[PDB]
């Protein structure tokens, strides 16, 4: 079974560069999709960035532009940037990837324990 | 703001013009905070607690005192009328303050949950609260949605809205954008009512008390709250000691009258001991634990919506619950597709949006690419009521899923490429849905059908299958594969839908199989297990299939490994006695109505349980409502349920059904404790003065001398034993049973033992101060003080029936600790006060005197610790 362990999350200001890093016990060949989602209070987890199988990065609409995602299998981890960021788009973030099957019909989706980012207003 | 029948008559443009509304964009923040200035908040104004407090006069017990009170000032005794009067304030007063306090939490709960609806105002749909509409905004309508204002409604492609809250009909009616010329308003969406089934855009036409039937819920708010049962079972029973105590005293009265007394101090004393033995208290205590258990609730986050629920949920025994919604997140998504060829398509991605590819045989499948998925996914498009609008779901999980698969595949523009002339609705008894459609560009194309729903009916409507894109008749051999693959799908915790489209009903072709993959809620499994580990059996009514229910139960923990599973035409076929007979057994019920939850419900009801069901979805209210403890979802729930629900946890937790049931179960409890101590002290004093008045010796207790121990035993001493905390041996007990049966005979041995040991201690330091013959004020406050002195042992020994003093503590009880504390206080004022002895009839005491009577009178306590620790190694 893979585990998956999320970094990098702390305080960042606005107008500046945020890391985070999501790192699999696997080795990252088979997984046909993987990705961040973020999580606030008051609404359902939205999607943030990621990478599928045919090579084609998926993005936010409202996140379009700002966020960008690499995939590198040396170090067994994803790595997502945040460029440009608002007070208004920040909440926790999960990395969750994906394989494919096809027998059993059980989903082999692998969740990340989250990491927590808070911004407040420019001041 | 418009009227709603002219609003109706005038078309939807003319609507939108008058209130300046943009339909398809809504209202901006400048253009509502101006009409927020003009016409206000949505609030029907502001909702009188004097009318509480002479409301808490109405109980007759303290009428029965106020008439004692009144014969009182008639033969003037000033001293007594006051006393018995400050008797009733302090009682009422205590009451009031809990019940206050309560209902002002239970107001900040209601708070945190407001009323909430879905709006578009910056062009974007918002979850945005009811209170914050102003007229001309833009809301949408989803199912089971509570209609946030009187609205316009400019959009209704199906709409399906009760009336029974405003009309008084329990049929829906059908409302058609049409603009009506000349209740009957088959266009306007009321204020208040409940939308069925559907989807609406509306535009809104009043904001406050502009709504036509605003006064409906004006009584509403002014309905009052009739007495809980328990509130009239103890309230039969104060009625009943009372009568007994009536009967003992005019007993007494005759007696003291034919053996020669003065019948001035008998009739005083007579009207002391009936202040005293009536339980004036008894109403008051029940009321103050049930406004505390719905703090208790209240901080445990579960908005207890009726009284009656607080007591009956600590009998409360079997919880049936639902699988979607309440088992499970209803955060459902397609991620297994099974072709009728027999293809398969893995569709990755999770939530409702369209990031996530389907993957067939390792390779992307995008727009037509595969033909077979893609008339899958069209047939699951088209079929829906809901709508991904803004990454915002609106209709049902099970829809969304289906459209968010449309929205990954590319397809999510072939449901405003169909035209829906007509709509088979879904309804949880037809277990399908279907739609006749004709294609925009192609209006030659016939009215197409779409068919989603259970597999079972939808083989059933299909005579034909799909093959390489060919139409061939439906093969057993076909059937049978669908069968295995639907079962595989369910049994690995997938909801499996099945699609169908062809033309005219009854004769479509079989698309596949979806499988909706429904991640059960997290903590239900710890629950269930604390839940059922607490003697409370857990049962799973549903609607899905076998194999899925089974896997949820099985990963949740209520479905061991022998367990039995019955489906709703089983529950449909057996009779009501055989299903009251199989029912305890069976812990997971599959394909069952509404009508079969209903029987569930009915049957173990039947069994003499109290049900308590958790629900979800708009069919459900009626079993919700059926239920003995209706239960909702605060924050993953339809309006529907928890307009009909009676508690709604805030949090979404299961532990919280568990702490309503521990924190209900204490109440009896305490209810217990101030019987218990009550009644032993008043038989004790009843007692007293029958053997005094029998054997001619002198009484030792006057008028003021009895009003001030009823002050002790029915006021604040008495009070605390109802605020008493909750022991955790009672909290994992068996369930409480149903009937009341507060005066149990272990209850009225010890009431007996407490009682015959006060009786015989006092009389004896009476006998031994009356040994010279001489009726001094010693000796008479001697036994004043020794029948205090044992009601405060009887108090410290009343607060726990099984569990020891020492064990529980003096500093558990903060309430207790002060009134007994007040109630030695007053009493050393009483001995030793000047004035307190001229109207109490007293003489001070030396401290040898008192450390006697403390040392006389443990024996109360000595002797209850005794038979708690009898009973304790009995037990063990
Ligand atoms: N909007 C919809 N369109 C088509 N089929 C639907 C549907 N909603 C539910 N179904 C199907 O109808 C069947 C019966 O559903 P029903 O309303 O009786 O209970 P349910 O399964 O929707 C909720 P639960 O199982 O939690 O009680 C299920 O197999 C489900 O797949
Ligand atoms: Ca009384």
């Amino acid at each position: 079974q893979v585990q998956l362990q999320e970094s990098g999350g702390g305080l960042v200001q606005a107008g500046g560069s945020l890391r985070l890093s999501c790192a699999a016990s696997g080795s990252i060949f088979g997984a046909d999709w993987m990705g961040w989602y973020r999580q606030a209070p008051g609404k359902e987890r939205e999607f943030v960035a990621g990478i599928g199988h045919g090579a084609s990065t998926y993005y936010a609409d409202s996140v379009k532009g700002r966020f960008t995602i690499s995939r590198d299998n040396a170090k067994n981890t994803v790595y997502l940037q945040m460029n440009s960021l608002k007070p208004e788009d920040t909440a926790v973030y999960y990395c969750a990837v994906q394989y494919t099957q096809y027998r059993s019909y059980d989903s082999l989706l692998y969740w990340g324990q989250g990491t927590q980012v808070t911004v407040s207003s420019g001041s | 703001v418009l009227t709603s029948k002219k609003a109706s008559e005038l078309p939807v443009s003319e609507v939108a013009s008058i209130l300046q509304a943009d339909l398809q964009n809504g209202l901006n923040k400048c253009e509502v905070s101006h009409r927020r200035a003009f016409h206000g908040w949505n609030e029907f104004d502001i909702s009188p607690l004097w009318k509480k407090y002479i409301s808490q006069f109405k109980n007759p017990l303290i009428m029965l005192l106020l008439a004692s009170a009144v014969i009182s000032v008639l033969m003037h005794q000033f001293d007594d009328a006051v006393s018995i009067t400050v008797a009733i304030l302090i009682v009422v007063t205590v009451a009031f303050v809990q019940e206050y306090r309560s209902e002002k939490s239970l107001e900040e709960l209601s708070k945190l949950v407001p009323p909430e609806c879905h709006c578009v105002r910056e062009g974007k749909l918002e979850h945005t609260l009811a209170r914050d509409l102003v007229p001309g905004d833009t809301v949408c309508l989803s199912v089971g949605d509570r209609v946030p204002a009187d609205l316009r409604l400019f959009e209704a492609v199906d709409l399906s809205i009760d009336e029974s809250s405003l009309t008084g009909e329990t049929t829906p009616c059908s409302k058609v954008t049409a603009p009506q010329p000349a209740a009957s308003r088959s266009n306007i969406a009321f204020m208040g009512t409940l939308v069925r089934c559907g989807k609406a855009k509306g535009v809104v036409i009043g904001t406050g008390e502009n709504s036509e039937f605003g006064e409906v819920f004006k009584m509403m708010q002014a309905e009052e709250a009739p007495k809980t049962p328990l509130q009239k079972s103890m309230d039969l029973l104060g009625k009943q000691l009372s009568f007994y105590s009536f009967g003992i005293i005019g007993i007494i009265m005759l007696v003291g009258w034919l053996l020669g007394k003065d019948i001035l101090e008998m009739f005083t004393i007579s009207v002391s001991l009936a202040v005293a033995a009536i339980p004036e208290g008894l109403p008051i205590v029940v009321t103050v634990t049930l406004a505390l258990g719905v703090m208790r609730m209240v901080k445990k986050r579960a908005i207890v919506k009726k009284l009656p629920i607080v007591e009956t949920l600590g009998c409360c025994n079997v919880i049936c619950s639902d699988k979607t919604g309440t088992l499970t997140k209803n955060e459902m998504t397609v991620t297994h597709i099974f072709t009728s060829d027999g293809l398969h398509a893995e569709v990755t991605g999770v939530g409702y949006n369209q990031f996530g590819e389907v993957i067939v045989d390792g390779d992307v499948v995008h727009g037509f690419y595969n033909p077979a998925v893609s008339r899958i996914v069209e047939a699951g498009c088209v079929c829906n009521d809901a709508v991904i609008r803004n990454n915002t779901l609106m209709g049902k999980p099970t829809e969304g899923a289906l459209i968010a698969l449309a929205m990954k595949m590319g397809l999510d523009g072939l449901q405003q490429d169909y035209i829906r002339k007509a709509e088979y609705p879904f309804s949880s008894e037809q277990k399908w849905m279907a739609v006749k459609c004709v294609h925009r560009t192609q209006q030659d194309r016939p009215e197409i059908c779409f068919m989603k729903g259970a597999y079972e009916q939808v083989i059933k409507y299909c005579t034909t299958y799909q093959s390489k894109g060919q139409t061939l008749t439906l093969t057993q051999q076909q059937r049978d594969v669908y069968q295995q693959e639907k079962a595989r799908m369910g049994s690995a915790g997938l909801r499996v839908l099945a699609l169908a489209s062809g033309p005219e009903l009854g004769q479509l072709t079989f698309l596949g199989l979806v499988g909706i993959i429904d991640p059960p809620r997290t903590g239900v499994k710890e629950a269930v297990t604390t839940l059922i580990a607490s003697g409370v059996s857990i049962k799973m009514i549903t609607g899905d299939s076998q194999e899925t229910a089974v896997a949820i139960a099985s990963r949740l923990g209520l479905y061991s490994k022998t367990s039995q599973s019955v489906s709703g035409e089983e529950i449909d076929a057996m009779d009501v006695q055989q299903l009251s007979q199989i029912v305890p057994k069976v812990a997971v019920f599959y394909r069952a109505s509404p009508r079969h939850k209903m029987k569930i419900i009915k049957s173990l009801q039947k069994n003499g349980s109290v049900v308590a069901m958790t629900g979800d979805g708009v069919n459900d209210a009626v079993a919700l409502k059926a239920a003995d403890i209706g239960v909702a979802m605060g924050q993953t729930g339809t309006d529907v349920c928890k307009e009909a629900a009676d508690m709604i946890l805030v949090d979404d937790d299961f532990q919280t059904i568990m702490s309503a049931i521990e924190e209900g179960k204490g109440i009896y409890n305490n209810i217990k404790n101030f019987v218990r101590f009550q009644l032993s002290t008043s038989i004790a004093a009843l007692t007293l003065i029958s053997l005094a008045t029998l054997m001619n010796f002198p009484n030792p207790l006057n008028a003021m001398q009895i009003l001030w121990i009823n002050i002790i035993m029915d006021g604040p001493p008495a009070q605390s034993l109802g605020v008493e905390p909750v022991d955790k041996d009672v909290i994992r007990k068996p369930p409480r049973n149903w009937k009341d049966s507060i005066l149990t005979k272990n209850l009225i041995l010890k009431i007996l033992v407490s009682s015959i040991i006060i009786v015989c201690g006092t009389l004896f330091v009476f006998w031994r101060e009356l040994r010279d013959n001489v009726i001094t004020p010693r000796d008479t406050t001697m036994t004043f003080t020794c029948f205090v002195f044992f009601d405060m042992f009887n108090a410290l020994s009343s607060r726990s029936q099984t569990k020891s003093v020492f064990e529980i503590g003096l500093c558990s009880n903060r309430m207790f600790c002060y009134a007994v504390l007040g109630s030695i206080m007053g009493q050393l004022l009483v001995i030793y006060f000047p004035p307190l002895q001229k109207v109490f009839q007293t003489e001070s005491l030396s401290i040898l005197d008192l450390l006697f009577l403390l040392g006389l009178t443990s024996s109360v306590c000595i002797v209850a610790e005794i038979i708690k620790k009898v009973e304790r190694s009995r037990e063990k």
